[PDB]
């Protein structure tokens, strides 16, 4: 989706997590806003060492390269339960 | 707990803001050079003031650490890179009388004069001060334009070498090194490998010998050149001597195809010309750059094609705006393919268009390595790899694959001693020229030579080696030495010197692992997949490993060796000693016409 999804000044506006505590378990999202922090002497507001903020901007532009242009993800997950099945794909034929 | 922590999340967090700012800073110079107005000025310039001062603050607390706590050997050369002090503990007042030298040194030396004596008559622009030198065959003209050229154009360059050795001598006490000759062999530095490391001490013993083997095939060119002048030019030409300085054409002495017509290897055989035909057969201006392309898909590697042909123009100044098509390819940044050049249809240029874009290859395939690692081995890797195969494409039975060449073409052997000689003569044009130079200069860090020997030390290494005398003695008013080149533009050459022994081992690491047979200085690679996934081992190592490693897997050499290089022109140094078999190889630099 470079053709759309890109900015020539930059598209800013994405947003994605480079550093945080742990691992995360799966489905679970991370939208809290907190600065990351090594010894804890580092307080908020003042970040000179060893304080960085880990979302970084993807700066989409549509002259950077075929990795680096911006590609949409969709994911389909599929769940069966104690339900009866309301969800499903039925090709009639005419009668005679 | 384990402070290795702090060293990892600095190196992620520098490298994402820098690499954009490589990008962003890349872009205002080639957009400046494809397009130059004044507007561009202030978005070229200031993209280049705001990126040092925001690296500096980044590069400031980079070397506040060092290569402690951090197992991980790889990540400790990617360290080691970063932590070079240079100027940043150097003190802004020392830093402001050395920017004085440097911004007036280049301008003076462009605009070169030459007294015209005896007014001549109603003059205007022309001659010009280029262009008089090069076609003079006339004695008086040649040397008038030559003395000019020397004399007064050295004596603007006197007062600023001085200024800038004097810093030279103090900066090192205050940056916490001893001197500058140092840094400089420092340059190859293997730190921390066990069985595995080099030393700046091997290359003074290994570059002793490249010269002494390859010195009787040049005296045989020295030979060569007065033998065949002598009969054209016996008065200008001392036998039991040296030659004069404006002989050689030049200042700089690469070239020697000037008086070509004069000193022809053949000449009963006419001029070798056939491309002719091909120039009236109307081909498209952007196939040279294919045919490069087609070539590399041979050693199995994808095409590249899609969103990299656009950004590029060819043959056409394209507006009333004016463009400047140095041979400029930079990757600007993030994968993006961009060639500035003025694309024409000519058998010299079809090897540089090889040349041209063989770089990018060079670039596209270690674009995956970290900021602090991202380029090649060694500083002569790259050009040499464009070379090998832009001469291997560019030769005449090659042409014969490609149809180039003409049907009726007979087996000839004249031809081929005749491009090597001249393709031999350029390169070892210089060597002796630079091998003064780089040797001259690391003694005078030392400080066992004083002011004062600076006009005799200078020339006393060059007759030693290269024998080059000016006819007429200059007194210390005049300053003949300061002419060099790396005062009087400050470029450094040591992208070109151990490049050419780069270039011979490159040249014949790829025929003997490709199971080449026959000639030497004929290899062919067309129609083979084995060299290239040889190729790739380094052409993607990157310099994450010291270039040692990757030197022993292609060949299994970790030094530098010159024996093959008499293999390459076995053919041709059996027609040199042939012709020489009554004279003498050699000369005499201690004789002058003066006594
Ligand atoms: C690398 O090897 C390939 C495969 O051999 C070359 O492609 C083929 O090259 C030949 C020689 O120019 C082309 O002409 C053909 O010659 C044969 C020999 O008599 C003839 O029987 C055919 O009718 C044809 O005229 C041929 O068209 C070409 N393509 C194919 C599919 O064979 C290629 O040229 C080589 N490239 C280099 C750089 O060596
Ligand atoms: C070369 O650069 C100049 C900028 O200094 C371009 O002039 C600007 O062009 C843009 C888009 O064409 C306009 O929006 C601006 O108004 C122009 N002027 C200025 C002062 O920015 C010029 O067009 C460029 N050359 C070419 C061939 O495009
Ligand atoms: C060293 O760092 C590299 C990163 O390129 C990693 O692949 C490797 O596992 C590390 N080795 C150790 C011992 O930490
Ligand atoms: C190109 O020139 C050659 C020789 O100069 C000659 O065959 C003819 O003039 C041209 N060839 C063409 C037009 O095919
Ligand atoms: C020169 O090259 C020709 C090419 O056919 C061949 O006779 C031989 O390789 C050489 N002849 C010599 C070296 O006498
Ligand atoms: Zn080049």
């Amino acid at each position: 989706s470079n053709k759309l999804d890109s900015k020539v000044s930059g598209n800013y506006n994405y947003l994605y997590r480079l550093f945080r505590k742990s691992n995360l378990k799966p489905f679970e999202r991370d939208i809290s806003t907190e600065i990351y922090q090594a010894g804890n002497k580092p307080c908020n507001g003042v970040a000179g060492f060893n304080c960085y903020f880990p979302l970084r901007s993807y700066s989409f532009r549509p002259t950077y390269g075929v990795g680096h242009q911006p590609y949409r993800v969709v994911v389909l997950s599929f769940e069966l339960l104690h339900a009866p099945a309301t969800v499903c794909g039925k090709k009639s034929t005419n009668l005679v | 707990s384990t402070t290795e922590e702090q060293a990892k999340t600095f190196l992620e967090k520098f490298n994402h803001e820098a690499e954009d700012l490589s990008y962003q800073s890349s872009l205002a110079s080639w957009n400046y050079n494809t397009n130059i107005t004044d507007e561009n000025v202030q978005k070229m310039n200031e993209a280049r003031a705001k990126w040092s001062a925001f690296y500096e603050e980044q590069s400031r607390m980079a070397k506040t650490y060092s290569l402690e706590e951090i197992q991980n050997l790889t990540l400790k050369r990617q360290l080691k890179a970063l932590q070079q002090s240079g100027t940043s503990v150097l003190s802004a007042e020392k830093s402001k009388r050395l920017n004085t030298i440097l911004n007036t040194m280049s301008t003076i030396y462009s605009t070169g004069k030459v007294l015209d004596p005896n007014t001549q008559e109603c003059l205007a622009l022309e001659p010009g001060l280029d262009d008089i030198m090069e076609n003079s065959r006339d004695y008086n003209r040649r040397l008038w334009a030559w003395e000019g050229w020397r004399a007064e154009v050295g004596k603007q360059l006197r007062p600023l070498y001085e200024e800038y050795v004097v810093l030279e001598n103090e900066m090192a006490r205050a940056n916490n090194y001893e001197d500058y000759g140092d840094y400089w062999r420092g340059d190859y530095e293997v730190t921390e490998a066990g069985d595995y490391d080099y030393s700046r001490d091997q290359l003074m013993k290994d570059v002793e010998n490249t010269f002494a083997e390859i010195k009787p095939l040049y005296e045989q060119l020295h030979a060569y050149v007065r033998a065949k002048l002598m009969d054209t030019y016996p008065s200008y030409i001392s036998p039991t001597g040296c030659l004069p300085a404006h002989l050689l054409g030049d200042m700089w002495g690469r070239f020697w195809t000037n008086l070509y017509s004069l000193t022809v290897p053949f000449k009963h055989k006419p001029s070798i010309d056939v491309t002719e035909k091909m120039k009236n057969q109307s081909w498209d201006a952007e196939r040279i750059f294919k045919e490069a392309e087609k070539f590399f898909v041979s050693i199995s590697l994808p095409h590249m094609t899609q969103g990299f042909w656009d950004n590029s123009m060819l043959t056409e100044p394209g507006d009333g705006r004016k463009v400047v098509c140095h041979p400029t390819a930079w990757d600007l940044g993030k994968g993006d393919f961009r060639i500035k050049m003025c694309t024409k249809v000519t058998m010299d240029d079809f090897l540089t268009a090889h040349h041209e874009m063989g770089h990018i290859q060079y670039d596209m395939a270690y674009a995956a390595q970290p900021y602090l690692l991202r380029d090649g081995a060694n500083e002569g890797f790259h050009e040499a790899v464009g070379e090998i195969m832009s001469l291997s494409a560019a030769t005449p039975h090659y042409l014969k694959a490609l149809g180039l060449l003409e049907p009726d073409f007979y087996e000839d052997n004249e031809t081929e001693i005749n491009f090597l000689l001249k393709q031999a003569l350029t390169i070892v044009g210089t060597l002796p020229f630079t091998y003064m130079l780089e040797k001259w200069r690391w003694m005078v860090f030392k400080g066992e030579i004083p002011k004062e020997q600076w006009m005799e030390k200078w020339w006393e290494m060059k007759r030693e080696i290269v024998g080059v005398v000016e006819p007429l003695p200059h007194d210390e008013t005049y300053c003949d030495p300061a002419c060099l080149f790396h005062v009087a533009e400050d470029y450094s050459f040591i992208r070109y010197y151990t490049r050419t022994i780069y270039q011979f081992q490159f040249h014949e690491a790829l025929c003997k692992t490709a199971n080449h047979e026959g000639a030497l200085f004929k290899c062919d690679i067309s129609n083979s997949t084995e060299a290239g996934q040889r190729l790739l081992q380094m052409l993607s190592l990157g310099k994450s490993e010291p270039w040692t490693l990757a030197l022993e897997s292609i060949v299994g050499i970790k030094t530098m060796d010159v024996k093959p290089l008499l293999n390459y022109f076995e053919p041709l140094f059996t027609w040199l000693k042939e012709q020489n078999r009554n004279s003498f190889v050699g000369w005499s630099t201690e004789w002058t016409p003066y006594s």
